[PDB]
């Protein structure tokens, strides 16, 4: 329950240090119990690195120190039904991951492949069809007749069904509306603070103010820094010489304070941008 | 994409309609197999290109490494110095002399030779010029059962779709392992559904995916022929006569001992 | 009027291609083909020349690039479609007429003869591979054929 | 004026007939020249509004309400002529990519319809350049970055020369800052070409940047009004289910912090300027 990189380079094709693309430099030490960032712009490390954790990718420079396990560039496949059961990324778009004729049977799928009967695998495949936002109808049934909120419900319960230590998430509520992904997210604030490392892949700037606790971010290929939301989005030429953003509570501070406003702080937070509005116009 | 290569930047190897009249002349060429103006020639002016290809001669291995139980297995059945089989003319089979070693050995050449200028088609070529050849040929078919404008469809977008798909045909097996899986677990009658994470969500997207596909074809002008106008297509040079006299000079250069 | 039935054939026939092409990562490919999946649930409800131009839709189209998957090099697109050609004009003589004279005596029955000779010499050596094609291809028709194959196959069209 | 009126309208899927209707109601009509916005919540039976619109439907009925415009119907052996009145790009750009470039698929909607290839390469070019895309010219589209595939999109209906841009449902599965990219790459036709895009739910600049909004449950329409007049609807849309713009979700967390301004402010411009004007 404390994962670190020192150092992990992966490079489809091959050859070391050589040369810059894909995931380099790739240090940090992150935390149990945290909510940990995966963020930038498109095309640095996220999806290319959140897919090393639980080693369905595995390094050509160094090792994945993580919870329990370790990953190597020599790794093998021993030993993964528990690995896999402590880490659980949630790639973008999972309701792709869809085949069973029941939905409990995909529910049923994640428990199973990692060591429990039917009826126990029952009550994960049942906890995780109503602990995950699904009403008497169901918390069973044929699994496609739902919608992409329901199945994303599946998509998100079946890689949830055996509570990992962690589950990364490549943008696991993308595409969903106002009320799915507001729904989604504060759920992983109650299974994130079980003691449970909640890494984001993702790009929303008012998610990390919102759910984070610290963060993680890239550019081009490399590492640009390891953060925690406040050390990160001061200076405004760290978004535009990296290339980020800002959430829409703290881009407008500066849409505020350039009237002589000038509000305390770069707050980056909606209930705490308008704490500085009110503490200002005093 | 796709095996081989498009490499910069070699020698003209180029218009990918008139080497497919080439590859395909150069085996409805290399039929007629009597004389030494034929074999000399072709096996060197047939591979004149092949070769001016240059590219790394450890590549034709991919064509001959794990499967060599055709090549000196079934040419020896070639190997009785009279009509290898079923012999039938006339009286004597196996020799080491000028001429049953000739017989024999003449199809190291004549037969190996078509999987090179063939090697070179899917080496050249643009997977989406290997694909306007053979339409290029194609729609012409209008007199039959026409047909013909709906597979040029497809092509486009068979080819618009092999990389959607093994890119994505993939992502369904590294999803389907926050879930499990099973991949690789023998059985000949125990074990087959392994393939199950993944064969299951990818027939939604070769059937759900036409219906939300084909709903945008259609809503656009898409009618569908009559009438459609098309925009792919290549321009010759008065570079490309290069195959055009390839097969011309192996003309006289095949009778010319015939005569 | 009710098209939108080749346009499919364009997206069903680069599943088949990008089957036998085997999502090369993990490989479901075990040994011999594994694309006649869904070329049944064409039978069952779709057409006789849909279940043609799919593999003359692929043993082209993936014959670049390289090419020819079982045997050595360039034959065997449409001598491969002959097994096709009479698909529909149970699974246990879908695989037996196939594995017994069908699949392999147009594949090098052509090839491995052509001045009007004997052909068995390189065509079973692939015996035991064509005894091997219907291990699980036989029993290929239990999981994903009857209920997963065919049932949504009608869900989509028709419409 | 109006450019389509959408009577007491109706959709009922093939099964879900007597279990589940999808509209039986609705009973709007949208202005011809504005930019207009519909929500809902995710069942209400709206993300089919735009096929019935080009023929793609033809649900319940075409006599009792049918669709109109002020030149064409639908739907009539015509109703293909009313793919040259209307134009929609939608959700997922990767599937109904047909061609492996970027000009073939801009250019496959004047292939179908007898205009020349000259003049298509010219169409097609500041259609694809009008995009931004000529610098990625014939990039093949299973390659292609998401956010590009809704740009090669918007060019396929210039490249046609429509009347009516219509979005169904597009740039939702798109990046937050990939949405706002090309949608501004549509406001600027409604400037370059002074068309009509009728958008589809999402949130604040789908919606209250948007000149109208209509707000559906589950099927059925209140508040046609502009963004402005409807999320201040804030309860009976908690029970319809929504959320407000961020515009919006201040001034509530600023009458509950203190800042109280009038609750007609809709503008980025107007919570900049009216919020000087309380420092004083």
């Amino acid at each position: 329950m404390a994962i670190k990189f020192e150092n992990v380079s992966y490079v489809y094709s091959p050859g070391s240090p050589l040369e810059a693309i894909g995931l380099d430099q790739l240090n940090f030490s992150l935390e149990e119990g945290k909510f940990i960032a995966l963020v930038g712009h498109t095309g640095s490390g996220k999806s290319t690195l959140m897919q090393h954790f639980n080693a369905l990718l595995k390094p050509t420079s160094g090792k994945i120190e993580i919870a329990g396990y370790t990953i190597t560039p020599e790794t093998g496949n021993k030993g993964l039904k528990d690995l896999r059961r402590k880490v659980s990324l949630a790639f973008q778009f999972s309701e792709a991951q869809l085949f069973e004729n029941t939905v409990l049977k995909d529910v049923e799928y994640g428990p199973r492949n990692f060591g429990f009967s039917e009826d126990e695998a029952r009550e994960a495949a049942l906890k995780w069809l109503k602990k995950v936002g699904l009403k008497d109808d169901l918390i069973e049934h044929s699994p496609f007749d739902l919608s992409g909120g329901q199945m994303r419900r599946v998509a998100l319960a079946g890689v949830l069904a055996y509570e990992p230590e962690i589950i990364c998430l490549d943008e696991p509520a993308a595409g969903l509306d106002p009320m799915g992904r507001l729904e989604m997210m504060q759920l992983f604030k109650d299974y994130q603070a079980a003691g449970h490392t909640v890494i984001l892949v993702t790009h929303n700037m008012d998610d990390v103010a919102d759910y984070a606790d610290d963060v993680l971010a890239l550019e081009h290929g490399r590492l640009i820094k390891h953060a925690s939301p406040k050390e990160v989005f001061k200076d405004s030429e760290w978004l535009q010489k990296h290339h980020l953003a800002e959430p829409r509570s703290a881009r407008f501070a500066a849409k505020l304070e350039a009237a002589g406003l000038k509000l305390p702080g770069q707050p980056l937070t909606m209930p705490e941008l308008a704490d500085a509005i009110k503490q200002s116009l005093k | 994409i796709g095996r081989y290569l498009p490499g910069t930047t070699f020698v003209y190897r180029v218009d990918p309609r008139a080497k497919l009249l080439t590859t395909f002349y150069f085996i409805i060429m290399i039929f007629l197999a009597n004389n030494w103006v034929s074999y000399l020639v072709i096996s060197i002016f047939g591979l004149a290109y092949v070769f001016a290809t240059g590219l790394k001669a450890r590549v034709f291995w991919d064509g001959v490494k794990p499967m060599i139980w055709m090549i000196v297995f079934t040419s020896l059945l070639q190997t009785f110095f009279m009509a290898g089989g079923k012999v039938y003319w006339h009286w004597w089979i196996f020799t080491l002399s000028s001429e049953g070693l000739i017989n024999g050995l003449y199809v190291f050449i004549r037969f190996a030779m078509i999987i090179l200028v063939s090697t070179v088609m899917t080496v050249t070529t643009k997977p989406l010029e290997i694909a306007d050849a053979m339409e290029w040929m194609l729609t012409p078919l209008k007199l039959f059962k026409v047909n013909v404008g709906m597979i040029s469809l497809v092509i486009s977008i068979a080819l618009r779709f092999v990389p959607t798909l093994f890119d994505q045909t993939v992502k369904i097996m590294n999803a389907q392992r926050s879930r499990g899986a099973d991949f690789n677990d023998g059985g000949l009658v125990k074990r087959a559904k392994s393939v199950v994470p993944m064969l299951v969500p990818l027939f939604i997207d070769s059937l759900e995916v036409a219906l939300d596909l084909s709903t945008a074809m259609e809503s656009r002008g898409y009618k569908g022929s009559e009438g459609r106008t098309r925009y792919r297509i290549l321009e010759w040079s008065k570079v490309d006569l290069i195959p055009v006299a390839y097969c011309l000079l192996l003309t006289i250069l095949m009778i010319t001992t015939r005569k | 009027y009710q098209l939108q039935r080749l346009t499919l054939l364009a997206l069903l026939t680069a599943m088949c291609v990008v089957l036998r092409i085997f999502k090369i990562i993990d490989i479901p490919n075990v040994q011999p083909v594994t694309d006649i999946i869904m070329l049944t649930t064409l039978e069952l409800g779709a057409g006789t020349g849909i279940l043609l131009a799919i593999l003359v839709m692929v043993i082209s189209n993936i014959f670049l690039g390289f090419g020819i998957w079982t045997l050595p090099q360039i034959f065997a697109y449409a001598a491969c479609a002959l097994t096709v050609a009479l698909f529909a004009r149970w699974l246990q003589e879908l695989l037996a007429g196939f594995l017994g004279l069908e699949y392999g005596f147009f594949v090098s029955l052509g090839m491995a003869g052509w001045g009007g000779w004997a052909a068995f010499i390189a065509y079973w050596v692939s015996g035991l591979t064509f005894d091997l094609y219907h291990a699980a291809g036989n029993l290929a028709f239990y999981p994903i054929f009857y209920l997963p194959l065919v049932l949504g196959d009608r869900f989509k069209k028709k419409a | 004026g109006s450019d389509n009126i959408i009577s007491f309208d109706h959709v009922t899927f093939t099964y879900p007939d007597s279990p589940r209707p999808a509209l039986s109601d609705l009973s709007f009509a949208i202005e011809r020249g504005s930019w207009t916005a519909l929500i809902g919540h995710n069942g209400s039976g709206k993300s089919t509004v735009s096929k019935l619109i080009n023929g793609l439907l033809a649900p319940d009925d075409l006599d009792k309400s049918s669709i109109t415009v002020d030149g064409v119907k639908l739907g009539a052996d015509t109703v293909w002529e009313v793919r040259e009145k209307v134009g929609i790009v939608f959700q997922n750009p990767d599937n109904q990519f047909v061609g492996a470039t970027v000009s073939d698929d801009v250019a496959f909607g004047l292939e179908n319809r007898a205009v020349p290839r000259p003049e298509m390469l010219k169409i097609v070019a500041q259609a694809v350049a009008d995009v931004g895309m000529a610098d990625y010219a014939d990039s093949e589209p299973s390659n292609l970055s998401g956010g590009q595939k809704q740009r090669v999109a918007i060019a396929g209906i210039l490249a046609v020369k429509p009347q009516v841009i219509i979005l169904d449902e597009s740039t939702s599965m798109l990046d937050p800052e990939g949405k706002e990219q090309i949608l501004d790459l549509v406001r600027k036709i409604k400037e370059d070409n002074n068309l009509t895009v009728i958008s589809i739910t999402h949130d604040l600049e789908e919606a209250a940047g948007a000149d109208q909004v209509l707000v559906l449950d589950d099927g059925q329409l209140l508040d046609q009004g502009k963004p402005e007049e409807i999320f201040p609807k804030v309860e009976m849309l908690k029970r319809i289910g929504l959320d407000i713009p961020f515009v919006y979700r201040l001034k509530q967390l600023l009458k509950e912090r203190g800042i109280v301004l009038p609750d007609e402010i809709d503008d980025d411009e107007k919570l900049v300027q009216s919020l000087w004007q309380l420092n004083s």
